DNA sequence: TCGCCCCCCTTCGGTGCTTTGCACCGAAGGGGGGC
């Protein structure tokens, strides 16, 4: 079988990212997974003369209790040639976000059937760590299309189409979208009936060689202004500051009348009656924030960015944009676990869901601005990750001047 | 020399080998060098070369801990820069607290370890060197390495990798025997009886010998205490090898640097070590030979450490059937010490956390950082996180992660009452305070001017402006809040337009590298109720507009 | 007059911000320890 030649981007070198510490159970799972991939020729043992490395870890879903090996190829993907230029990329179907139910299937194992350009394999190196450093790290590199590498769906594109064409013409209104190692398959059938034909697609791919989503019920959360019958100076300050911030987003929002209402040097608790020409501004700007912003369209040539804010009692607001103040989506995430007390687990789950929605809607994940200390996130996040992909992120400390999303 | 296959290595693209020249050496290092080289050549470790090879790298010799023997070193700094990058496979240092108790223990070390691993044939010409006769009466002999040389960037990783390959057949065949492998030092523990254990050792040594790795008797430890990785391993406990702290009448910067490093090394088993006051002496200095007089605090800190170090201590070994427990105590000035144990009063190890992260922070954040450092160390050593015992009330932590806007968390922990407890030193009110004065604060500086003003106006008619010199925009805004807290009563409402100042204060810091922010913190702690509100500037908001009119 | 690894403490310089200094962060200097 013949391989496809692949390059890094001009002036880029391969990844050189250090392996981080792993629990006993993850090291064990990685050793058992990698020794069998070794036997099946998917990976090969290497030594230190390969100067590249990418961190490896493992996840174990509650969906399926077997351990899944996860190599964080984010750095390699950033340095790999784009496949829109190579002319072997994957188009996103706009009908996916319409469907009643979308099931995610992990199909990464199909990549192991196609070999990787022998000159590119050295960039896929990873190192298994050692409990109490009893042993030096153990290094492998891929011989086949690796899971988590953005070139694997691109190279496997021609095959997967032939594998799917029978199913999709026997089912012309089910839509299938391949993203990284995943298939997002959406239909408009009853939630049990839909699952029956997911079972049929799995057993169809099984002869050659999940998560239940409902995009119809993903609600956008707008900027709501509070409604009281009596208003203090501080209430009006808070309101004027909120609307002033929203004047960078929405069109024609006014505050001069309320600004005048706070004239003088007043006590923050002094209740101020609302002017006839002040009450109008509120309900007038209430309805500018009613329904969406005009003139904001998705551009597939630019990155998606997601901001998240902790709002307390399990609530998390988020905005997805490409240019500042031009939000393509605003939302509120809320989850039930029954632990009641884990901020990092909630944020990790909020990231996966937001990133999942962006895959369904636009076909790619956004870069997250995470409201968390870098070291707190890195101490715990892998314990809650359940996706076969990993989005890009950065860490911001986020002093909330305005109470704008909640 | 091992028959193992060599690791291929390359020079970085576009580069050549080193052409550096030899320097004089004492004609007692030379005799040792010639004794090593003439014997290395007879074993095939080096080969004579000639003028067709135009490379060279200087040589020297230092003595080994076994006092009688010498160590041959090549100053390959030039070759290393031109040599390809490697991925280092040594990821960390094994710790004795991670060992389980074993019935039978053996410690082995390989003789001439690096010299038993062959070097890439095409790379050998670049290792050219020349051993010197005193006074240059005769020209020196040129050689090249056929094996891994001491001083080359690639030698450690290539040896470690090769040692791992050689050991793997023995490990797979014997999963009941633990082999800690650090470079060429092999710790071998098992639960076999002494007779069967020694048979396994004899078999391991013979396997190493077939692959070219000798195990000399001088380095074959068979009885406790075992000297290993800087420790002493007893059957039931382990100790660190003796730590001798320097004692000086006059201290230089460099002396203090060594002192702090020794104390850090000691802190892994000696509880309560502190180094903040001694390390403060290192700040702002500009020469390692500069004499630094110890401050009174540093003398006290040093004397406390000396008291702790005079006591005998030991760690115990890891019992996988019992929980790991980590207990933390606060020591003051952002210093924290911890102990990790499974049964009470039997420490596996200790440690300390004292890093100052960020310009402004509080004890709750730093405790969280200590927990994260301990959690990472636990994964490294034992492969799991411990249960924590923390000197912080549950109500305190709960008030923190509800009030603080960033996500934060701590794993399973139990409150332990060991004062001083970690607490929040103030909390901003979530609503304005009725009957409290309302201060509208503002500060402004001139960007090119370096002069500014801070001040306030008040719903009770009070007002104040102070002119500031050599200040910034952000400083004047902090200064304006400083004045409001200074002139107000126990309860105060403060309105600012500086998102910067609000961001700092709303995170409830209790310590700061800025003396201005520390003054603010001290005033916040003495208050009874504080509500801090923000409004946008230059939008003529009632109150803020007047104080901004007045800072002009 | 060397190499590689982990740790801590301090300094410095690059990055991004609807900034003009500030906070953050990674690298590099010093030290400890290991072979
Ligand atoms: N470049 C360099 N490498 C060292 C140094 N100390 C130890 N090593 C490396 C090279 C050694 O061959 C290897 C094992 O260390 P040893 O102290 O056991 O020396 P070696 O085995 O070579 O001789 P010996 O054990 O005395 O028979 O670790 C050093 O100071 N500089
Ligand atoms: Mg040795």
């Amino acid at each position: 079988i013949e391989t496809v030649p692949v390059k890094l981007k001009p002036g880029m070198d391969g990844p050189k990212v250090k392996q981080w510490p792993l629990t006993e159970e993850k090291i064990k799972a990685l050793v058992e997974i990698c020794t069998e991939m070794e036997k099946e020729g998917k990976i090969s043992k290497i030594g230190p003369e390969n100067p590249y490395n990418t961190p490896v870890f493992a996840i174990k879903k509650k969906d399926s209790t077997k351990w899944r090996k996860l190599v964080d190829f984010r750095e390699l993907n950033k340095r790999t040639q784009d496949f829109w230029e190579v002319q072997l990329g994957i188009p996103h179907p706009a009908g996916l976000k319409q469907k009643k139910s979308v099931t995610v299937l992990d199909v990464g194992d199909a990549y192991f059937s196609v070999p990787l350009d022998k000159d590119f394999r050295k960039y896929t190196a990873f190192t298994i760590p050692s409990i109490n450093n009893e042993t030096p790290g153990i290094r492998y590199q891929y011989n086949v299309l690796p899971q988590g590498w953005k070139g694997s769906p691109a190279i496997f594109q021609s095959s997967m189409t032939k594998i799917l064409e029978p199913f999709r013409k026997q089912n012309p209104d089910i839509v299938i979208y391949q993203y990284m190692d995943d298939l997002y398959v959406g239909s408009d059938l009853e939630i049990g009936q839909h699952r029956t034909k997911i079972e049929e697609l799995r057993q169809h791919l099984l002869r050659w060689g999940g998560y239940e989503l409902h995009p119809d019920k993903w609600t956008v959360q707008p900027i709501v202004l509070p409604e009281k019958d009596s208003w203090t100076v501080n209430d009006i300050q808070k309101l004027v500051g909120k609307l002033n911030w929203a004047s960078q987003i929405y069109a024609g929002i006014k505050v001069r009348q309320l600004s005048k209402l706070l004239r003088g040097t007043k006590a923050l608790t002094e209740v101020v009656p609302l002017t006839e020409e002040a009450e109008l501004e509120l309900a007038e700007n209430r309805e500018i924030l009613k329904e969406p912003v005009h003139g904001v369209y998705y551009d597939p040539s630019k990155d998606l960015i997601a901001e998240i804010q902790k709002q307390g009692q399990g609530q998390w607001t988020y905005q997805i944009y490409q240019e500042p103040f031009k939000n393509l989506k605003t939302g509120k995430y809320a989850r039930m676990k029954g632990a009641h007390t884990n901020d990092v687990k909630q944020l990790t789950e909020a990231v996966q869901k937001i990133a999942t929605e962006s895959i369904v809607i636009w076909g790619k994940t956004p870069k997250f601005k995470l409201p968390i200390q870098k070291e707190t996130w890195e101490a715990w996040w892998t314990e809650y990750w359940q996706a076969t992909w990993i989005p890009e992120w950065e860490f911001v400390n986020t002093p909330p001047l305005v109470k704008l999303w909640y | 020399i091992s028959p193992i296959e060599t690791v291929p290595v390359k020079l970085k693209p576009g580069m050549d080998g080193p052409k550096v020249k030899q320097w004089p050496l004492t004609e007692e290092k030379i005799k040792a060098l010639v004794e090593i080289c003439t014997e290395m050549e007879k074993e095939g470790k080096i080969s004579k070369i000639g003028p067709e090879n135009p490379y060279n790298t200087p040589v020297f010799a230092i003595k080994k801990k076994d006092s009688t023997k010498w160590r041959k070193l090549v100053d390959f700094r030039e070759l290393n820069k031109r040599t390809q990058d490697f991925w280092e496979v040594q990821l960390g240092i094994p710790h004795p607290a991670g060992l389980k108790q074993k019935k039978s223990v053996t410690v082995l070390d390989v003789g001439d370890a690096f010299y038993s691993v062959p070097l890439d044939k095409d790379f050998r010409k670049y290792t050219a060197f020349t051993i010197p006769s005193i006074n240059n009466e005769t020209p020196g002999i040129r050689y090249q390495y056929n094996v891994l040389p001491m001083g080359w960037k690639g030698s450690p990783a290539i040896f470690q990798s090769s040692m791992t390959k050689i050991l793997e057949p023995f490990r797979k065949q014997n999963p009941d025997i633990v082999i800690y492998q650090y470079v060429d030092d092999l710790y071998v523990g098992s639960d076999l009886e002494i007779g069967q254990h020694r048979t396994k050792i004899e078999e391991l040594r013979q396997h190493l010998l077939r692959w070219g790795f000798t195990t000399p008797d001088k380095k074959h430890q068979k009885e406790p205490p075992f000297l290993w990785m800087g420790y002493e391993l007893h059957p039931d406990k382990w100790t660190v090898q003796p730590i001798v702290l320097p004692e000086k009448d006059s201290w230089t910067v460099n002396d203090i640097q060594k002192l702090v490093g020794k104390l850090n090394w000691a802190s892994q088993i000696y509880a309560g070590i502190k180094v903040r006051q001694l390390s403060k002496l290192l700040r702002g200095t500009k020469a390692l030979t500069e004499v630094v007089p110890l401050t009174e605090e540093a003398e006290l800190e040093l004397a406390e450490n000396r008291e702790i170090l005079k006591e005998p201590v030991h760690g115990v070994y890891y019992d996988p059937s019992k929980d790991l427990i980590a207990e933390i105590q606060k020591q003051g000035q952002g210093q924290w010490t911890y102990q990790i144990y499974q049964e009470p009063f039997k420490n596996l190890k200790t440690g300390k956390y004292a890093r100052m992260k960020g310009a402004h922070t509080n004890d709750v954040k730093q405790l969280t950082e200590a927990v994260q450092k301990i959690a990472t160390e636990s994964i490294v050593i034992w492969g799991k996180t411990p249960k924590f015992k923390l000197p912080i009330q549950k109500e305190t932590w709960e008030a923190w992660w509800t009030e603080y806007w960033q996500a934060t968390w701590i794993p399973e922990w139990e409150f332990v009452n060991t004062p001083p407890l970690v607490k929040l030193w103030y909390q901003l009110e979530k609503e304005p305070i009725i009957g409290a004065e309302t201060f509208y604060v503002d500060g402004a500086a001139n960007r090119e001017t370096k002069l500014g003003k801070a001040g306030y106006v008040t719903d009770r008619g009070r007002q104040k402006v102070v002119p500031l010199t050599d200040t910034t925009n952000q400083k004047t805004e902090l200064q304006a809040i400083h004045l409001a807290l200074q002139d107000s009563g126990l309860e105060v409402n403060i309105v600012t337009d500086s998102q910067y100042a609000l961001g700092i204060i709303q995170a409830q810091p209790d310590k700061s590298e800025s003396e201005l922010v520390s003054q603010i913190i001290e005033q916040l702690i003495k208050k009874e109720k504080v509500y801090l509100a923000w409004v946008p500037a230059h939008k003529g908001i009632g109150g803020n507009e007047q104080v901004d009119k007045l800072v002009s």
